């Protein structure tokens, strides 16, 4: 017939057959659209943080688009790969090699536009929700308004007009490297190579495991030395991986059927003649895939680590619900809160700072820390300052738990600690193991925790008190309230004494912290999500391709008498192994990430990151159902 | 048959099911409407239509369950009357189908009494 | 008996109008004629591939025909085998997994499943190729795992539309030899359709059937190989 | 074909716009929520549901308007195979109707051979 | 003659085929039976060798003119049915003619003639999906037979399809051949399909050696005559 008949049935194939296509490139535009539109909207400079909201977004904004248009080029490389059969044919049917590819082009203008326009329409819908779940992660109060912005528009017009220049750039290129010769074992025993590549894999994935469990437990000193350690696991993990999806999954695969005897089930010969030969045809795609899973996963994790703890972390790095640098502003500030009504405490703490060795209890080597243990600034608290537990000539006691501590400063049980002062030290004995912190952050390190002693040598020592270690406050004011619903009156009565930002409040610290780690959350968290459909939807026509493989040997299963029913079986199974494999050493991948760098965060890692994963392989698992879906038709329509 | 009438509708019963993880997802996330009245509205509203779904189930699958006549002898009992367009047409081909029977049975009547 | 038909006729084409068939249990039998004669729909209507519009078929007294889509499946997967001409082999499976393929639905230990096995290859030569791939065996031995995982189970009936359709002489010559004897020794009766009389000499009773009519019941009579296939041969000829 | 959908999905439809008719009359007459918010709230599901709609369109009638060929005359061909349970006991009525109709054609077409 | 080759890339072949002479090749993996195809349908793979198609001088200067003269005098056969799956079993016999302005009445007649000897008329609106693979490479042999050629080529036909398929498509070749006459080049890989043509010749390493010729003897005789010069190799 015509040739528009032919491109309008073209279309409509297209449309049944690539519908997740589809549906990610809606996906993609529409998510594209509102973060531009993030990006210039006047509301989003609400947001407070150390990096700009605008800065954030721009950045994200670009890695939205990398990670999108390579997608597209990948997708739209195996869709002309698959319908290279037609591509031969019609170079047989006489058209020249330009018909051939302005039929293919009006078909995909067609189609990639169409689905442009309606993912605008969608983009526009959810700009006010994007919005709107920012303000919420970020913890800001404001009013969201549902507006159209032209710039928006034109920039994700111009952006995806020139990924469709790419696209046709790459198509004419594959018709003219095309000729006419183009329309017309892989089961073999396991080499030597293929041993050594096996063993290889798994060897290089569990170092780097164990060099993760011991890469901060002190064998590294030096900045220089945790960094190339860190390129080390890294390019251990990559090549593990790469090793792994090439030939150890083969011998996996290999030693399972030579276990299990002659004796396979319907289940075991389906699952078992594709991840032996078709895994390893594919290892880059699939550890790309693996590699960003377990990237985007961990990030995420990580942030929702600091999020969860941002409360603690900001109650960790501060005494009371407010910290004063000099006694006047106190002052000033408690004139303030006592015409408010409102009762306050106000504590003077003095501290001492002097050079204290610790290594005389540092368990194994002294040299696990950035520092050297016998002579460090560790703030030193009179027994009177606190109401904690009283202290006898002799003893001392640590305070401030404080997890990433414990690790790098191994504390023990038992022994003498040796105080060096200006003057003539005297040993003491100390416990640990405390929780309630005296100190705010100000004076002693982020983890430093603060040593007790008798307030009788606490008087002693004052005539003869180091100068050279004393930073500027010695007393440390803490200022705390009644109730609750306070802390919002009294934050924002703070607001305005510290005018040149030189003070520091509880609730500044955790809003900022909240500010900061929620931006890069909704970044990774969106940029994860972008990853899964993606990734989903490549596999899914990775498997759509495979299937049509298989279809010689559905027939002839059919043929010697099992019905369609017990086919799906096999299926299922096979399909969750194709998409658990993935999945499971991903996971494997971000736990043991995790578990290396959880406590440089905050104290709680496992309820957050088993959230991930359980979010994440339930998004995951869609795509499998989906796949399973497209088998059973194939299957039926095989006989 | 119930297990057979929520496979049925296994894709609205989903369709309302997400429309309300949307409803809620939408006022969790929106800090100007309430969250507590939408939870309440929502207990609600999933108890009218567990109610509504069993009254739909009733009055929809009858004529369904009058369908098993051709089961066994019970053919000369009549099915009922359809109302929705879906069963009419249905009804109207079965009737066309019978009218093909009943046709055919004259013809080959036919046929037999003239051989004689 | 174990087989027995009373008129099958099928509608479509008219390829059969009403041939009664019967057999006893461990027989050696073939049925062939024209081609396109309807030889071949024989073995599509006695098993249940397309049914039948006239006429009702009896395996093992039990009833072959009037039945739904749901125990048809367990029927032939328990108490028939086929023998294709085709090799219908899988390319991803080796020989010893080939052979067990119907055995796993019934689902026993693999310490009768290998026993089975071995009785089965060493009965027809096949035990040396137990882990070769199908890509690396000539056609004889693809042929002859064929037919092993056809008789794994020990069936009742079992159908071998042209066994002999893609191999030599000698290859025909040591399949029929091994179904000859795996037959005596197992006392299963197996049925085939053969376009050369080579094939079906080794029979016990040969039908000949064109235009679904019946034509003789060549009786062995036995004696050696020579008066039968002089006998099959102007019989033959003459029809 | 569209309008006999419609009719037959009337109730479900109703069902579903119901709630949404409910809140824009809650927001109307309380002030802890918002109308606007709750006009864009409704909106994202309505677009959905209009889609939701679109897509079961096809699905629920594909079956049905092929089964219009029964009717006709130009029923000398096979439909397109059942795939949801309501419409399998249709098509199981139906499948039985033929064989019926095959049945006793053939026990006539028998029985007329016979006395020849 | 038709189709003379003259030291016919392989080492050289000097073989002889009149007008509508099924012949078939016979050939090992080492041999290249699909290389020797190729060079013999000639388009790309042209080094030495002239193919004399009824005395036509070959090598002109390109495929793209290579592939007006076969788009026009050259039908071809496969074995993966390359039909379109949104064309009707109709338009896919009549798609090489959709290209040339015709009156869409002579299409129409010769698809009726196609679809009478060969047959293909009873599921002529049917799409090719809903139909079993022995009709879909009915159907793509009926195709190349829609550009009214003389010269056919054809690799492994009976690749996908199943013993009754394989011996349904050949015989409906072979009568189609006798009402036609065209040669019906193609290359073979099982013995089971290379029975029905008129002549056979084997490669060891594309070299013609001897050549198997039928007569009074067929099918059966003729396919254990090939097994023993197929196991002499
Ligand atoms: C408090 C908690 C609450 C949380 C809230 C959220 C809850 C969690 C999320 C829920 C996740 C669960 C979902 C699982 C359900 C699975 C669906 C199912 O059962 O389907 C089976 C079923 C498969 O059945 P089947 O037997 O295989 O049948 C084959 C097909 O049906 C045969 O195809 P077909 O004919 O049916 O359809 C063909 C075509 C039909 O469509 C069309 O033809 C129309 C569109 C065509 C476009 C092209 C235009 C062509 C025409 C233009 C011509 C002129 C233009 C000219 C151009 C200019 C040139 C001059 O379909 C499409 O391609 C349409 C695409 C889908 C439209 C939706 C657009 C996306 C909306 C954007 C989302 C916004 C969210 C942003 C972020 C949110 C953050 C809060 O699916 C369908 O029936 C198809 C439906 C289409 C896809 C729906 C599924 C979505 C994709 C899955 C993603 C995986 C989920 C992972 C996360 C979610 C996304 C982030
Ligand atoms: C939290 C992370 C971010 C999540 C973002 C999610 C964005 C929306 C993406 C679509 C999600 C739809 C999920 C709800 C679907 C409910 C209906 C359903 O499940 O129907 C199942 C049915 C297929 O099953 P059945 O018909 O039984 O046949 C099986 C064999 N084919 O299905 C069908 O027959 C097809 C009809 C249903 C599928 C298409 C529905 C598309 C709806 C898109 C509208 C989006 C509106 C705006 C969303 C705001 C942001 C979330």
């Amino acid at each position: 017939m015509n040739i528009n008949q032919l491109i309008l049935r073209n279309l409509k194939k297209n449309l049944r057959n690539y519908y997740l296509y589809v549906f990610a490139l809606i996906f993609s535009v529409a998510l594209y659209f509102a973060f531009v539109t993030l990006q210039y909207d006047p509301a989003i400079n609400e947001v407070k943080a150390s990096i700009k909201g605008a800065a954030a977004i721009k950045t994200a904004s670009i890695l939205l688009v990398a990670v999108v248009a390579i997608f597209i080029l990948y997708a739209n490389t195996i869709f002309i790969k698959r319908r290279s059969k037609e591509i031969g044919l019609f170079q047989l049917i006489g058209m020249t090699k330009h018909k051939i590819f302005r039929i293919l082009s009006a078909e995909n203008v067609m189609l990639y536009f169409g689905s442009l326009a309606i993912g605008v329409a969608a983009g526009f819908s959810i700009s006010k929700l994007v919005l709107m779940i920012l303000f919420k992660i970020v913890d800001v109060k404001a009013d969201a308004k549902l507006h159209f912005s032209e710039q928006a528009l034109v920039q994700t017009v111009i952006v995806f007009c020139g990924i469709y220049l790419l696209i046709m750039i790459m198509n004419y290129t594959f018709i003219k490297k095309q000729s006419i010769l183009s329309l017309f074992d892989k089961v073999k025993k396991i080499s030597f190579f293929q041993m050594l590549i096996g063993a290889l894999g798994i060897v290089l994935i569990l170092t780097g495991y164990y060099v993760s469990s011991e890469l901060f437990g002190g064998k590294f000193k030096t900045i220089n030395e945790l960094f190339v350690a860190m390129s080390f696991i890294l390019g251990s993990v990559i090549i593990g991986t790469f090793l792994f999806y090439k030939g150890s999954v083969t011998f996996i695969s290999n030693i399972i059927r030579k276990s299990k005897g002659g004796y396979l089930n319907i289940s075991e010969v389906l699952s078992l003649s594709s991840i032996m030969f078709r895994m390893k045809s594919n290892a880059l795609l699939l550890t790309i895939i693996t590699t960003v899973s377990a990237l985007a996963i961990g990030l995420l994790s990580l942030a929702y680590i600091s999020y969860y703890s941002s409360e603690k972390t900001a109650e960790q790095n501060v005494a009371a619900d407010f910290s004063f640098m000099n006694e006047k502003d106190a002052k000033l500030f408690e004139n303030k809160l006592r015409e408010s009504n409102i009762s306050f405490v106000k504590k003077a703490t003095p501290v001492l700072q002097a050079n204290v060795d610790i290594a005389n209890i540092m368990d194994g080597t002294p040299k696990e820390m950035q520092g050297d243990p016998g002579n460090m600034q560790l703030a030193v608290v009179s027994d009177k300052d606190v109401k904690g537990v009283d202290v006898a000539a002799g003893e001392a006691v640590f305070s401030g738990y404080t997890d990433l501590l414990q690790k790098i400063m191994v504390f023990k049980d038992s022994g003498v600690i040796k105080v060096k002062s200006k003057h003539e030290t005297q040993p003491l004995k100390y416990k640990g193991l405390r929780e309630e912190f005296l100190v705010s952050y100000t004076f002693t390190s982020g983890g430093m925790p603060a040593v007790i002693v008798d307030d009788s040598l606490f008087k002693q020592l004052d005539k003869d008190k180091d100068p050279r270690i004393q930073l500027a406050q010695s007393t440390f004011i803490g200022v705390n309230v009644k109730h609750d619903d306070q802390m919002e009156k009294a934050n924002e009565l703070f607001q305005q004494v510290n005018k040149k930002n030189e003070h520091l409040s509880r609730l500044d610290t955790s809003a900022a912290q909240k500010s900061l780690f929620g931006m890069v959350m909704f970044i990774v968290g969106f940029l994860g999500l972008t990853f899964l459909i993606t990734s989903g939807c490549i596999l899914y026509f990775k498997q759509m391709g495979e299937s049509e493989d298989e279809k010689p040997s559905y027939t002839i299963l059919r043929k010697l008498g099992f019905t369609q029913g017990d086919l799906i079986k096999g299926i299922r199974i096979k399909q969750m192994y194709n998409f658990g494999i993935p999945l499971v050493v991903g996971l494997f991948h971000s736990y043991f990430a995790v578990q290396s760098g959880w406590f440089l965060f905050g104290s709680e890692v496992w309820a957050p990151m088993i959230m991930v994963m359980v979010l994440y392989t339930a998004l995951y698992s869609i795509f499998g159902f989906l796949s399973v879906l497209y088998y059973k038709k194939v299957i039926k329509s095989s006989l | 048959m119930i297990k057979a009438f929520l496979i049925e509708r296994r894709s609205w019963i989903a369709a309302f099911l997400f429309q309300q993880a949307l409803m809620l997802f939408i006022a969790f996330v929106d800090p100007s409407i309430s969250f507590g009245n939408v939870l309440y509205m929502v207990y609600l509203c999933i108890l009218f239509f567990i109610i509504f779904l069993w009254f739909r189930y009733r009055k929809e699958t009858a004529f369904y369950k009058s369908l098993k006549t051709w089961e066994n002898n019970l053919d000369v009992t009549a099915i009922n009357e359809p109302e929705t367009p879906f069963e009419a047409m249905v009804e109207r081909s079965i009737a066309g189908q019978t009218e093909h029977l009943k046709q055919t049975a004259a013809r080959h009547r036919l046929a037999l009494e003239n051989e004689k | 008996v174990i087989l027995e038909a009373n008129k099958i006729r099928k509608s479509y084409g008219e390829v059969l109008k009403g041939i009664d068939i019967h057999i006893e249990k461990g027989e050696f039998v073939s049925i062939m004629g024209a081609s396109g004669s309807g030889k071949t729909t024989l073995l599509n209507v006695l098993s249940s591939i397309d049914q039948v519009s006239h006429g009702t078929i009896h395996i093992n007294g039990n009833d072959m025909t009037a039945m739904k889509e749901k125990q048809l499946a367990e029927f032939r997967k328990q108490h028939l085998g086929f023998i294709f001409q085709d090799y219908n082999l899988l390319d991803t499976l080796t020989v010893k997994e080939n052979i067990l393929l119907p055995l796993s639905i019934t689902k026993l230990s693999k310490k009768e499943a290998n026993r089975k096995f071995e009785e089965v290859a060493k009965e027809l030569g096949i035990y040396e190729l137990r882990d070769k791939y199908p890509n690396e065996i000539s056609g004889g031995q693809k042929q002859r795992t064929s037919a092993g995982r056809a008789f794994i189970h020990d069936p009742s009936i079992i159908f071998a539309d042209e066994p002999t359709g893609a191999l030599d002489s000698k290859s025909a010559s040591d399949l029929l030899n091994k179904l000859s004897q795996l037959n005596q020794k197992r006392n299963a009766t197996i049925i085939m359709v053969t376009h050369d009389p080579v094939a079906a000499s080794y029979c016990g009773r040969v039908i000949f059937i064109k235009d679904g009519q019946m034509y003789t019941q060549l009786n062995k009579g036995g004696q050696d190989r020579q008066t039968f296939f002089q006998d099959i041969m102007k019989t033959q000829g003459v029809l």
